[PDB]
């Protein structure tokens, strides 16, 4: 859940 | 006089914004173009989606934000994303036009373009009135930047868990803003009050956007037009 | 001679394709532009996503497809989407170039562009070799169209539930294709065999794409670049 | 599940 937001936050 | 700790907070918050805001708007040729059905929706979804990436790059540079849990960071960004975008967009808003003027004919976003993205006048009316109130405040960059980080660090967000720690960060930042206005902005006897007033404004605009986005993302031929970032930041999960 | 029922099947399948394929490629200015990191990924995701919408518009016009359950329609489209795209793309492939030539400099997709979308040579090698085998077959439109609907109507797909009924449709369509070649294509003694051979080719290319898309959609900075349609058609749910 | 694909298929 929230794969992208986790990625963008390093 | 300002303390070392408070000018450091100003220094890195101004640089973060300089690293995540482009006054030329050049990256806009990489979006899906504008059309003037909801003709403007693809170009504006791309725009919002790009801006979400810049807000994240800002937040990771606010002191204290990087040390919150990933949950609270997600929780803060989901709730405050649209507001930070409405704040940052002020740099492009011109009173002569009443449009965001991000370029020439194509990237000048009038009010008739916001509707062509699927938003009714219930959002547009207090939004532009917010944009001219923010514009008349003639904020210094230190205050525009500080106000953004203060908006992002509200514990008044759904999902936040460590509201005590993020409240401490938000207060470290209001101290900087109050000190900065008091000692470095002439004629700003009233400014901090009006600025905090604008945070209440945003919460109202936020609700109005969410109501209209919720209605939009429930029609699959429109959510089709959104980017995955947009869907992930503005959905509920 | 061809029966009424079989020329009707040809008539509406040719019109469906004429209604869902644009030989000018004009809608391509509405995509995110190409760049030559994975620079080509946004433009090609948009392209694929637009093409998925056209394939759906084709399928809803194949006789018998509209009467399947919505599940079997979804099941057929998810499995066969990429293959119908590889087939339809043949209309743009030129042997003089070895590129899909959908316009001028920008929309001429070379092989170095497919890689810039994140695909390795394991997909590209049998893909172009497929594209020159399909091109050398000099198919009539009736056969190109028929082959697409036959590919879409394979019961050999994961998820299909009424494989008996869709097998009946696929066989009604091979009868038309065999009859059509036998009576209306001179010098096509061998063509049906070679055409069916190409369906086995596609299944192999399909597997190779899925392996490379799966690896791509598990890296969020790349799935970020996909459209929601793409994510919905190529994901597993 | 498959909100869009269902929509595009009328
Ligand atoms: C975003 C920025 C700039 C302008 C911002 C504007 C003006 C155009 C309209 C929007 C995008 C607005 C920002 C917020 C108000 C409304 C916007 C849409 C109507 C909301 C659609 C979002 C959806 C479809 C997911 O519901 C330009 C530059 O200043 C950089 C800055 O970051
Ligand atoms: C799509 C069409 C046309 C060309 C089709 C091409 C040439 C360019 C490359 C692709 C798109 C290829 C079709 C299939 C082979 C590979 C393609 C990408 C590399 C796969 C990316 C998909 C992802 C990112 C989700 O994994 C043009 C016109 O003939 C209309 C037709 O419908």
């Amino acid at each position: 859940k929230h794969k992208i937001l986790h990625r963008l936050l390093q | 006089m300002l303390s070392d700790e408070q000018m450091q907070i100003i220094n890195s918050l101004v640089e973060a914004h300089h690293k995540t805001y482009d006054d030329s708007y050049s990256d806009f040729v990489r979006f899906r173009p504008p059309v003037r059905r909801l003709s403007m929706l693809p170009h504006l979804a791309d725009l919002v989606s790009y801006s979400i990436q810049k807000v994240i790059g800002f937040a990771k540079m606010i002191p204290g934000f990087r040390d919150l849990t990933a949950e609270d960071q997600i929780a803060l960004l989901k709730s405050s994303a649209i507001e930070i975008i409405m704040l940052r967009s002020n740099q492009s808003f011109s009173l002569e036009d009443m449009s965001w003027s991000c370029g020439g004919p194509d990237f000048k976003y009038c009010i008739n373009d916001v509707t062509k993205a699927g938003h009714t006048l219930e959002l547009l009316e207090p939004l532009v009135k917010f944009q001219v109130g923010l514009k008349k405040l003639k904020l210094h960059e230190e205050e525009h930047v500080l106000l953004m980080a203060i908006c992002l660090l509200s514990p008044d967000r759904p999902g936040v868990q460590d509201h005590v720690r993020i409240e401490a960060l938000q207060d470290r930042l209001c101290d900087v803003l109050q000190a900065y206005i008091r000692i470095q902005h002439p004629g700003g006897r009233l400014l901090y009050a009006k600025m905090i007033q604008k945070l209440a404004d945003l919460r109202s605009l936020n609700e109005e956007h969410s109501k209209q986005y919720r209605s939009l993302s429930f029609q699959p031929e429109h959510s089709m037009q959104l980017t995955p970032l947009v869907l992930e930041v503005f959905g509920s999960e």
